[PDB]
């Protein structure tokens, strides 16, 4: 009776480089509630990452927001790493600007 | 407009790993203002929101005593619920919580909550009456009867119609200044080509308050619903919300698409189109 | 606030 997490990697405000903003990563929908989630840059576990307390919604499915302040560049890359209980492998999804 | 109050509790068992983790979270509308984890530092139910921090010592005695004794309850229920679902003892199981109230904006009170679930489904819920419950199944059923002999009901609505709605609107008072009030989406288009023949218009709504919003795509005034990428709304982080929804178009034929955005804050809904020229 | 009293299942 298992739930995959649906993960969202966003910035809070549009994303301009140089200029400081938030990297979100949204995870919602999952089930059970014990999850591990990273944020990373170049491939490398961003330290001093907060997030919120866990909570859910009307369907009982959990969600918990990872976030840390950042300053975009052209050239660094950033991803959430996710790994549940219903994945295989730990899923990576990479930031995009447009989503 | 209208408010609430809502406590959330996740109890999770740990077989062999020791006691379950518990995590109880308290909101005003959509907004954090206490909470207590098995797992922090403290051992004591912890302010979150600026306008809490202001309560006395005797104040964060009785929530730690009260928010522990729920974890109790959790606890024993955990062990109670495997012997009703008929479970083993190696399995990690869920009990989750949620209760409060909604206040209307002259402060009345408008309705009181109480659901119960476990391993994720529903297990036992109040009912809107306050007199009465539904439980979801046989096993359920069991606690129905535990708690109809002991009059459950009527206590908790004392709390739900009663110490709720005074509470919450002593935190709304207190807290006026910064929570959250209603704010209207920024709406824009965007346009990103897949390939040489077809493109992806994306309808963004950001910056809104409530989370409640409803985003809709149509071709030549028809709906476009199967075909539309709906993203989960999400938090900003700032105490506004995030969606965007997405429709995949033939080049050259952008314009015959619009959005539509529904929202509380909007004076009418929206139409977005892709102009191009 | 939250509930002084708790239900056993």
């Amino acid at each position: 009776i298992q739930r995959t997490p649906k993960i969202q990697v966003y910035s809070r405000h549009p994303a301009e480089n140089g200029k400081s903003n938030f990297l979100n990563c949204y995870v919602s929908g999952f089930h059970p509630s014990d999850i591990e989630v990273d944020l990373l840059k170049n491939g490398e576990r961003i330290e001093k990452v907060e997030h919120s307390d866990l909570s859910f919604s009307k369907d009982w499915s959990f969600y918990l927001l990872y976030y840390t302040e950042f300053t975009p560049t052209e050239k660094d890359e950033y991803a959430c790493r996710v790994n549940h209980v219903t994945l295989s492998q730990p899923k990576i999804v990479k930031w995009d600007r447009d989503m | 407009g209208s408010h609430s109050m809502r406590y959330f509790f996740t109890s999770v068992s740990r077989p062999g790993r020791g006691e379950p983790r518990f995590i109880a979270v308290g909101y005003v509308d959509d907004t954090q203002f206490v909470r207590f984890d098995s797992d922090a530092a403290s051992q004591r139910m912890e302010p979150r929101a600026p306008w809490i921090e202001q309560e006395g010592p005797e104040y964060w005695d009785q929530e730690t005593r009260n928010v522990k004794a729920q974890s109790q309850t959790d606890r024993v229920d955990l062990g109670t619920l495997r012997g009703y679902y008929n479970q083993s003892e190696a399995g990690s199981h869920t009990i989750q919580i949620m209760y409060g109230c909604d206040v209307g904006s002259d402060g009345r009170f408008l309705r009181g909550y109480r659901q119960d679930a476990y391993d994720g489904k529903d297990y036992i819920a109040l009912n809107e009456d306050l007199r009465s419950w539904t439980a979801a199944d046989m096993a359920a059923q069991i606690t129905k009867r535990k708690w109809e002999a002991a009059h459950e009901a009527e206590q908790l609505r004392a709390y739900l119609d009663g110490t709720c709605v005074e509470w919450l609107r002593r935190y709304l008072e207190n807290g006026k200044e910064t929570l959250q009030r209603t704010d209207p989406p920024k709406t824009h288009m965007t346009h990103h080509p897949i390939s040489d023949h077809e493109a992806t218009l994306r309808c963004w709504a950001l910056g809104f308050y409530p989370a409640e919003i409803t985003l809709t795509w149509q071709r030549d005034g028809e709906d476009q619903t199967q075909d539309t990428e709906l993203v989960e709304t999400r938090p900003a982080g700032d105490g506004t919300f995030q969606k965007w929804a997405a429709v995949v178009v033939p080049s050259g034929e952008e314009q015959r698409y619009t959005c539509h955005v529904q929202h509380e804050g909007l004076p009418k809904p929206l139409t977005l189109r892709w102009e191009l020229s | 606030i939250l509930r002084g009293s708790v239900a056993h299942k």
